């Protein structure tokens, strides 16, 4: 019995000596002749009001107008970013929401929470209920307008059929509470990470893990893309942003500092990738520089614990929205 | 015994739902438990970290029992067959009275049976009430570290809040060791240490009185203390010499190494065998240097002698919450007595009406609030054997004349109770005239009813006994009191007797060496009189000399009465049962209850008691004094011992006045030491009830429980005690003699 | 227990023969890809507050 | 058979070294004295009160310009007074709180610290200069020789000279048995005294880096030794309540300055300007003024209330200072 | 610790062969040290 543990340590040794050959160089060294950015300055433009209880999640439109805003109190306002008009307000049956969603094409928006399944909207009425979950609903995005992805609290993700309500993909893999996911750009192969502190790289086709990644200490409460699709950055909860590849299988740079001790809530990168935002629990918001590894502003402007950020299509705003029941838009 | 352990899914964490029911509130939270076993710490609404102190915990339950909510909006969004068995309930509060409760959902199956169970095992642990100065002194710095404010940081109000005395010598000390000192600023939980943390509380006092008992002992100019004279100072001063010298003995150099390599930081003197004058003062506060042994506190007791021959916990009318005349009856306090040690409970059940037969149970004639006796019944077959598995004796007091409900509440008994009633006598000791009663030990976690077979209040105008609730009498069958030398003639021992106060106090006087025979057999109860209208309490070390088993005492009230029951009776594993001294049930060896001569037989001691000086007692600039009473036999009471008021000139007063003398205990088994701090005006801080028999003797850490027995974490007392064996009209000459233990 | 124990040495065996280029490439496409981009990245960049959909 | 012949020569080197101080044993210095003139009564005053500290104060010094004085406290806080108008010119944090020591310049720019940390921090006036290791235990008394010289006292029965730039153990003092508890330098700059704690105080050069005169006598520890202003004398304050007074030239001790009502131990010695009063503190809150050439008390100092660790004269004699372990130091005159 | 008994009696060697300075004119030397001292102590 213990003989597969030592070849299973052999083999994971295999890839901690060819970690260590192919780190040759370091992203701290290599970006010492770009000039670095300094000062950001990013202002509150649109307050969007109306919720009742706590915002627990945030997703754009895929032309950058329109965003829904999952409420504790059950209700999944939809707004509009450039006038400040309710454009529905839909009640869901459960109060506990966690995550909520939007189309690529923009008629569909998903939703979930304690209940285990994810309700399906149509733009109101619950088109599909997707039963299936053995524990509760973390995170879910869509693919099209026919395929969703979700992430549950019983170590697993799935890989979701809307017109028949069956499970196609269960990817299996991890031992641990799958607290946040995120898709690639272009939906082909995706990012799990859980309370092991271990990302886990996915594919929607085979349903099989093919790389793996350490190094925090704690929960996996964000991750994002680099838009290109070749990085990605795993947001804990020691408050440290990490940046990673998918290519060398190595982690590269660090994002920490001091006077930063609580834990993080939701990142996101920029439309280029010169930039990188993280969600704080003491109420704000710190622009990191991705290259150089230093601050570049503050968005302090939210009373309570930010809890969801989210950077739209076209680079413009972002957007955030804390348990104070308030969003800003940030431009 | 056990220290207490955290397993590794409290400590990890786990989801719930903090619901609420009077401001209809809900959140989803993440419980934790630290690592030492200290607080239960959770993230509020608005981040800022919420603590529960486990020592206050009186009660986990989980299931059926816990509390369900009462509002439908609540109850709509919980989910409201099986989604009840993921409900937890933890009470908590300083006394039975006023508790307050918290309410927690899990969202996961089977996380709510663990998580309770793994708080109950936490919150009735013994090593961690009599727990040591340093371990009392770490857990005041947890309740520093784990209260951070929204950013994550300990705060600065939570550290000049915890040492409130003054504000001066807390903002010097804070500067004075390179931290951050102003009124709104936040200190980094790793830049504040354990080490960061006692270099800031030797900053924050000065201590001469351990600085005159190393002058004591020989530290004259050289910064430490070899290895003999460490040692020729325990076994010298620290050693009590009431205990036998070939089974307990006297420390070798080998164990004192051990010693200065646990509690010494400096790495000079721990290679060639010294110790310095940090590492005795983290010596005087160490497990080994306690007041008690952990062999007066766990049970140690011979459980085989017969259920006559012990003091049992009792409580009397426990339904009420207030006075007797204007109070409102409560099914929780049976809970809170059955929880809290308790091994004797009363029941006045009452008729009931002609819409539907239910009997109720409330004091008569009397505006009082009626609770229904199947609820009652349930709650007690809920706590009994949570804390003790020892027999519960319940007293009925009835008072249903109907056929009916007489044999309605028979058969409540027998299908709530179920296998744990006692309806048949034992295969050992029949009903018959000459057989001594069964042991606790025999009788382990059965349940008896005391109720009659085939200025007292309501309890003198009972109703005659019926063959359907007279089934079940066997062991404890009430009867009428005619006389000690007409119930010794009849050599019945299952039957007892239930004085009033007043009567027990007309035999007390009386005629108390034939009492003391009567309570080797049968068994005797005493209530306090029915013009107590404010539920005071009568003293019970007024009737534990003469033997009297089942003194029941009001639980509702705490006066000193109260404390001295709840604290007598913590020992011995927290079981409500403490066996009698030897001349007490041996049935030779009579003595005289009232004499003012050392006996035969009994090895009498002699004790002094030096109050040195004591720390943290108080949140406010005022002086402290502090009494040493002295209860048992009536010539063993001296409770008029008062030191002298201190000014409040630091942190730690230091009292320098002469010792307390009590030259001669004649029944040392049978007395208790009762150590109170005040401050100057009346107010209360803390007390400790210790037994004579076996405390120790030296430079001792008295850590100062609360009103109700339950440990404070900061305030604590030093004391000098000198523990060593002894060297060489009549019902008025009999009521003088009582004059200081009445009151 | 037994199972998962072979499909951990299987998971092991399918990441360790994959391609790794050097974190020096990696990094050098990376920080090539940002000023790349950076012409229409309207984050760094300052608003015309008349084309400003927000102002 | 070849460690008898050693221990023989020992001892009886011992015994001429013995029978040579009874040869030079003539009379006492107060069967000498006997028909001068008493002092009297020396009735002094508690100038000011430094209040300032936080925790016990184990050692002080003044400085050359009888104006200054430092007294490292135990919390890790030096603090150099002004001793006229009572305001703490200086207060410099440390890294350890267990302070045995402290020192001060005759120049007046550099003051040393120490204590159970093996080192010794010199300071610049504020920052650490230097931080002085190699000892292998506590480092109970140091002093200023010069702007350059140090010198140490440390608890691993070892004496050192240092040097303040590079770092280094110059010339090493080697010879004692128990811990080396206190030290003085001699008015000429050139030999110290070391107290150690075997009941043995020796005599060292400073440029040849070894004893030349060695006594014994006591029945314990030696916390205190401090020189007569002659460079022929001192007095070595002990544990037992004896405080002596011996001579370089003669080798052999001359007074005993013991009593009755008196057995807690000495913390600190020292002679006054004129060399006729030896001021000595004891262990219990009380300082006991003897004068020198009669053994007998003349003046009381008490007012301190637990047991005074250091006390110091001036240079010129106008005033002497006690700090004592309740946190409180004041200035006597 | 068979060079130690050497080392011991090298000192005690150094210690025997030094001046004997006769205590009655030690005595004398510090009478003498203290009465042209005593004007300049403002104690006394
Ligand atoms: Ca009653």
């Amino acid at each position: 019995l213990d003989q597969l543990r030592q070849e299973a340590e052999q083999l994971k040794n295999q890839i901690r000596d060819a970690r260590k050959a192919c780190a040759d160089a370091t992203l701290s060294q290599i970006t010492n002749n770009i000039d670095p950015v300094g000062r950001i300055q990013m202002r509150t433009r649109r307050t969007l009001r109306g919720h009742l209880a706590k915002i627990y999640a945030m997703h754009w439109g895929t032309d950058s107008r329109l965003l829904v805003s999952a409420s504790q109190d059950g209700k999944l306002i939809i707004w509009d970013s450039y006038t400040t008009n309710k454009v529905h307000a839909i009640p869901l049956r459960s109060s506990w929401v966690m995550t909520c969603a939007y189309a690529p094409s923009g008629n569909y928006v998903a939703c979930g929470g304690l209940d285990n399944i994810c309700s399906i909207y149509n733009l109101v009425r619950v088109s599909r209920e997707l039963a299936g979950h053995t524990g509760y609903l973390s995170c879910c995005r869509f693919l099209d307008d026919n395929q969703i992805v979700t992430s549950s609290g019983d170590t697993t993700c799935a890989l979701w059929d809307i017109e028949t309500g069956q499970q196609t993909t269960t990817f299996t893999g991890h031992t641990g509470d799958v607290m946040s996911l995120s898709l690639a750009p272009d939906t082909r192969l995706f990012v799990s990470g859980a309370c092991d502190a271990s990302a886990k790289l996915w594919d929607v086709r085979e349903g099989m893990c093919r790389q793996t990644f350490t190094g925090h200490e704690s929960d996996i409460n964000a991750i994002c893309f680099f838009p290109n699709g070749n990085a990605f950055a795993t947001g804990s909860d020691d408050a440290t942003c990490r940046l990673f590849d998918l290519r060398a299988d190595q982690e590269l740079m660090t994002y920490s500092h001091d006077n930063i001790i609580c834990g993080i809530t939701s990142v996101s990168f920029s439309k280029s990738g010169r930039l990188l935002l993280a969600g704080y629990d003491d109420f704000n918001c710190n622009v990191w520089d991705a290259l150089k590894a230093d601050r570049a502003g503050v968005l302090a402007g939210h009373d309570n614990r930010v809890s969801c950020l989210g950077v739209t299509d076209d680079g413009m705003a972002v957007a955030t929205g804390s348990w104070d029941s308030f969003l800003k838009i940030w431009n | 015994l056990e220290p207490p352990t955290v397993v590794e899914t409290l400590r990890r964490g786990s989801k719930f739902i903090k619901w609420d029911e009077e401001t209809s509130s809900r959140n989803l939270v993440t419980l934790r438990v630290d690592p030492n076993g200290f607080f239960l710490y959770w993230t509020g609404p608005n981040m800022e970290v919420d603590t529960l102190d486990i020592s206050s915990i009186r009660d986990t339950r989980t299931g059926r029992y816990a509390r369900l909510p009462k509002d439908p909006k609540i109850r709509e969004v919980l989910g409201f067959a099986r989604l009840e068995e993921k409900l937890m309930t933890v009470v908590s509060g300083p006394d039975p009275v006023n508790t307050v409760f918290l309410n927690f959902m899990a969202v996961q199956d089977d996380t709510a049976k663990v998580w309770s169970e793994e708080l109950f095992k936490l919150a009735m642990n013994i090593l961690a009430q009599n727990a040591s100065r340093n371990t009392f002194l770490r857990k005041a710095y947890t309740k520093l570290k784990l209260q951070v404010n929204q950013d994550g940081r300990i705060p600065v109000k939570n550290i000049l809040k915890m040492f409130s005395a003054d504000k001066k010598r807390v903002e010097t000390a804070l500067e004075s060791c390179g931290l951050k000192f102003n009124r709104s600023e936040s200190i980094r939980p790793d830049e504040f240490s354990l080490e960061i943390f006692e270099r800031f509380l030797n900053k924050l006092c000065l201590r001469p009185d351990i600085d005159k008992i190393l002058l004591e002992i020989g530290a004259k100019g050289k910064p430490y203390l070899t290895l003999e004279q460490l040692m020729d100072f325990i076994n010298q001063k620290q050693r009590d010499p009431r205990l036998n010298e070939v089974l307990y003995p006297p420390l070798r150099p080998s164990q004192a190494r051990l010693l200065i390599e646990k509690y010494e930081p400096n790495q000079q003197f721990l290679e060639r065998d010294q110790m310095s004058m940090e590492g005795f003062s983290r010596y005087l506060g160490g497990e080994e240097n306690g007041i008690l042994p952990l062999e007066a506190l766990d049970l140690s007791t011979d459980m085989t002698q017969p259920l006559s021959a012990y003091f049992i916990n009792s409580s009397h009318n426990t339904y009420l919450t207030a006075g007797q005349l204007a109070g409102t009856s409560s099914v929780e306090m049976y809970r809170q007595a059955l929880l809290w040690g308790c091994r004797c409970v009363e029941l006045d059940v009452w008729k009931g009406r002609p819409p539907e037969e239910e009997p109720f149970i409330t004091h008569g004639f009397t505006m009082t609030t009626e609770v229904p006796l199947r609820d009652v019944l349930e709650a007690i077959a809920e706590t009994a054997f949570k804390t003790s598995p020892y027999p519960v004796i319940l007293s009925f007091e009835n008072h249903v004349d109907s056929a009916k409900q007489q044999a309605k509440m028979a058969e409540y008994c027998r299908s709530i109770f179920g296998d744990a009633l006692l309806i048949e006598p034992l295969d050992k000791y029949p009903l018959a005239p000459g057989v001594p009663l069964p042991s606790p030990q025999d009788l382990m976690g059965r349940i008896l009813v005391k109720n009659k077979k085939r200025d007292e209040g309501t309890a003198s105008s009972e109703v005659n006994a019926t063959e359907e609730m007279s089934t079940l009498v066997n062991y404890i069958e009430p009867v009428k009191f005619k006389s000690f030398e007409a119930a010794r003639k009849r050599n019945k021992c299952f039957e007892m007797s239930s004085f009033v106060e007043t009567k027990a106090m007309e035999q007390l006087t009386k005629s108390p060496m034939e009492f003391v025979e009567y309570n080797k057999q049968q068994l005797s109860r005493i209530y306090p009189k029915g013009t107590r209208v404010d539920s005071s309490n009568y003293m019970p070390q007024l009737f534990w000399n003469v033997g009297c088993q089942l003194v029941a005492l009001n639980f509702q009230t705490l006066d000193v009465a109260m404390q001295l029951n709840a604290g007598v009776f913590e020992y011995n594993g927290r079981s409500g049962y403490l066996l009698k001294p030897e001349f007490m049930r041996r049935p030779d060896k009579s003595f005289d209850p009232f004499t003012e001569v050392i006996v035969d037989g009994i090895v009498a001691n002699a004790l002094r008691v030096k109050v040195i000086s004591g720390q943290f007692l108080s949140d406010r600039k005022v002086g402290i004094y502090v009494e040493v009473d002295m209860f048992g036999l009536p010539v063993d009471t001296r409770r008029k011992y008062r030191t002298r008021t201190s000014q409040g000139n630091s942190f730690n007063p230091v009292w320098d006045e002469e010792p307390f003398d009590f030259p001669k205990v004649v029944l040392p088994t049978l007395a208790s030491l009762r150590i109170a701090a005040f401050e100057e005006g009346g107010k209360f801080v803390g007390h400790r009830i210790l037994p004579v028999s076996a405390i120790r003797s030296g430079y001792h850490y008295v850590c100062l429980r609360n009103e109700a027995n339950q440990p404070l974490c900061l305030p604590a007392l030093l004391i000098y005690t000198e523990a060593s064996d002894y060297i060489p009209s009549l019902m008025d000459q009999r009521a003088r003699q009582l004059a200081a233990l009445i009151g | 227990s037994i199972a998962q124990a072979r499909k951990l040495v299987e998971q092991l065996k399918m990441e360790a023969n994959i391609d790794r280029i050097k974190v020096s490439k990696a990094a050098a496409d990376l920080m090539a890809y940002c000023e790349a981009h950076a012409k229409e990245d309207p984050l760094l960049t300052p608003v015309p507050a008349s084309e400003n959909p927000f102002r």
